[PDB]
């Protein structure tokens, strides 16, 4: 997963996270595996939206992707009855992921070293070996 | 023995060839430049001007390449 539960419980108040999680567990006591599973599902969502033009086991993780995983995990964790703002922000992050997949916006870099994640060649052409090109310094 | 040339200057005639004088062994053996590879009119003018000033090497190599390359020529 892109973001750990210790970050989702920091961006979103831990008490509200416990309130959301405690029903979903089998026993009925605050649990941590539910949040990790939701974060894994959100990371899978982002991975699917990024694999279009990136090598998906990201060499360097864009620093905004932690936020983009936390928001989607929060929406996935409020599926029974979400606030209007939660839905609006989830639609905004889906729009951002669609723009990233299309090519309108790059995901960003790692804020530590400003390195952008690599990916496979979106465009690739092959032609026959070049003959009579200007690089052939013979003749002329 | 002091044979005079056409201009009437006496000298001594030697049977040894001038190139085979044991002093011009490293200047009579030159590997050709082939300057006609990627010629630009600026560079052709430069070699022509160098030949005009006196250094005829580049002009001669260029002429040789023109003779062997351009079939109609």
């Amino acid at each position: 997963n892109y973001a750990t539960v210790n970050d989702l419980c920091a961006r979103y108040t831990r008490t509200r996270l416990d309130i959301l999680t405690r029903p979903k567990t089998a026993d009925g006591q605050p649990d941590d595996a539910v949040a990790e599973q939701a974060l894994a599902d959100a990371s899978a969502f982002i991975d699917g939206y990024l694999a279009a033009r990136f090598v998906l086991p990201l060499t360097v993780v864009p620093s905004l992707l932690k936020r983009q995983c936390c928001v989607v995990a929060w929406f996935y964790l409020n599926e029974s009855q979400p606030t209007e703002q939660i839905t609006a922000t989830y639609r905004d992050t889906v729009r951002w992921l669609e723009q990233v997949r299309d090519g309108k916006t790059d995901p960003g870099v790692e804020s530590r070293t400003a390195a952008s994640p690599e990916g496979e060649d979106l465009v690739q052409v092959q032609s026959d070996p070049p003959v009579f090109s200007r690089k052939q310094k013979g003749f002329i | 023995g002091r044979i005079l040339d056409i201009s009437g200057q006496p000298f001594d005639f030697d049977d040894e060839m001038q190139s085979r004088s044991d002093e011009l062994a490293m200047v009579m053996k030159r590997t050709q430049e082939h300057p006609s590879s990627g010629v630009t009119p600026n560079r052709a003018a430069q070699m022509l001007r160098d030949a005009e000033r006196g250094d005829l090497t580049a002009q001669a190599d260029l002429a040789f390449d023109m003779e062997e390359k351009d079939t109609h020529l």
